[PDB]
C-alpha cells in the first residue's frame, strides 16, 4: 500500500499519483488548503455536507 | 425505501423530490447544483408535466424548508433504452436557482477514477426517498435513507434476471428485508467519505423490493462524469 492506495495519501478528497508522488485536489466549491491535503469550503453550503 | 430510518434535520439536504401535477411524488433527484438535479432517464415517461421539491421531509407538514422549482430543460441520455435500463440517467435544468439552507444542499460530485477506486471500493452507501416502505405499500410521506453495502459485482449479475451493463452497479442485500423501492427511482446513491458525501449512483431498477437473492440496481455515476459536466456547461 503506497501513495493514494495508503490512507487516501492523507488528502481530504481526491487524490492522484504524479511522478511517483501523491497530489491532491478538491471538489468544486472548495480549495485545497496550505498542506496541500485539506479542503476548506469557499463559502456556504459547500457540497456533500449535512446541515448541521 | 424499505427498511432504514427517517432521514433527520439536515441529514439528506441533496434529496429532490420529482413531483406530478396532483403534487404526489413519483420520483427522486439529487441536488447537484444550483440549477441542476440528476436523475433517472426513465423517471420522464411517468408524468406528462412535472416540477421539482427541495428540503421536504415529511409530506404532510410545512417544515418550512420547502421549495418547489419549476424545470426549463430536460438533458435526458440519447442512448437510454428502455428495454434495458441502460443509460438510466438525465439531468434537469431549473427555471430558478436552488437557494441552499437547512436541509437543502448539493451532494458533491467526485472524479471518476478516484470514486472508483476509493468510494466504490467503501463497505456501504446510502440510498435515500419517498419511495414505498414495502413493496406491495403506499409510498412513504417521510423521507429515509439506509445504509447499502456495495455488491460484488459478479454475485450481482448471477443473481439477476435482467443484464447488468457496464453503466450499473448493484447495492443492497441477499435477504435481509432493506432495500430501494419504488418511488425512490432517480433518488441519490450516495458514499461518504471523511463526513463528505459523494454522488455514487442513481435509484434505477430491481426485481421488486427487497426480495430474497435480488439487489437494487443503480446508474454507474461515474461512467457518465463527463457526460454530467457537459449537460451542466449547457
Ligand atoms: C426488472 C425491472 C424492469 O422492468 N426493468 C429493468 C431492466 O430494464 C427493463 C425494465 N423492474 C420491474 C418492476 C420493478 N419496478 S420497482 O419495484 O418500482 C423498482 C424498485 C427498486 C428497487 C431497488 C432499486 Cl435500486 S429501484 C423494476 O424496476
Ligand atoms: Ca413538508
Ligand atoms: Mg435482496
Amino acid at each position: 500500500r503506497k501513495l493514494c492506495s495508503l490512507d487516501n495519501g492523507d488528502c481530504d478528497q481526491f487524490c492522484h499519483e504524479e511522478q511517483n508522488s501523491v497530489v491532491c485536489s478538491c471538489a468544486r466549491g472548495y480549495t485545497l488548503a496550505d498542506n496541500g491535503k485539506a479542503c476548506i469550503p469557499t463559502g456556504p453550503y459547500p457540497c456533500g455536507k449535512q446541515t448541521l | 425505501i424499505v427498511g432504514g430510518q427517517e432521514c433527520k434535520d439536515g441529514e439528506c439536504p441533496w434529496q429532490a423530490l420529482l413531483i406530478n401535477e396532483e403534487n404526489e411524488g413519483f420520483c427522486g433527484g439529487t441536488i447537484l447544483s444550483e440549477f441542476y438535479i440528476l436523475t433517472a432517464a426513465h423517471c420522464l415517461y411517468q408524468a406528462k408535466r412535472f416540477k421539482v421539491r427541495v428540503g421536504d421531509r415529511n409530506t404532510e407538514q410545512e417544515e418550512g424548508g420547502e421549495a418547489v422549482h419549476e424545470v426549463e430543460v430536460v438533458i435526458k441520455h440519447n442512448r437510454f433504452t428502455k428495454e434495458t435500463y441502460d443509460f438510466d440517467i438525465a439531468v434537469l435544468r431549473l427555471k430558478t436557482p436552488i437557494t441552499f439552507r437547512m436541509n437543502v444542499a448539493p451532494a458533491c460530485l467526485p472524479e471518476r477514477d478516484w470514486a472508483e477506486s476509493t468510494l466504490m471500493t467503501q463497505k456501504t452507501g446510502i440510498v435515500s426517498g419517498f419511495g414505498r416502505t414495502h413493496e406491495k405499500g403506499r409510498q412513504s410521506t417521510r423521507l429515509k435513507m439506509l445504509e447499502v453495502p456495495y455488491v460484488d459485482r459478479n454475485s450481482c449479475k448471477l443473481s439477476s434476471s435482467f443484464i447488468i451493463t457496464q453503466n450499473m452497479f448493484c447495492a443492497g442485500y441477499d435477504t435481509k428485508q432493506e432495500d430501494a423501492c419504488q418511488g425512490d427511482s432517480g433518488g441519490p446513491h450516495v458514499t461518504r467519505f471523511k463526513d463528505t458525501y459523494f454522488v455514487t449512483g442513481i435509484v434505477s431498477w430491481g426485481e421488486g423490493c427487497a426480495r430474497k437473492g435480488k439487489y437494487g440496481i443503480y446508474t454507474k455515476v461515474t461512467a457518465f462524469l463527463k457526460w454530467i459536466d457537459r449537460s451542466m456547461k449547457t
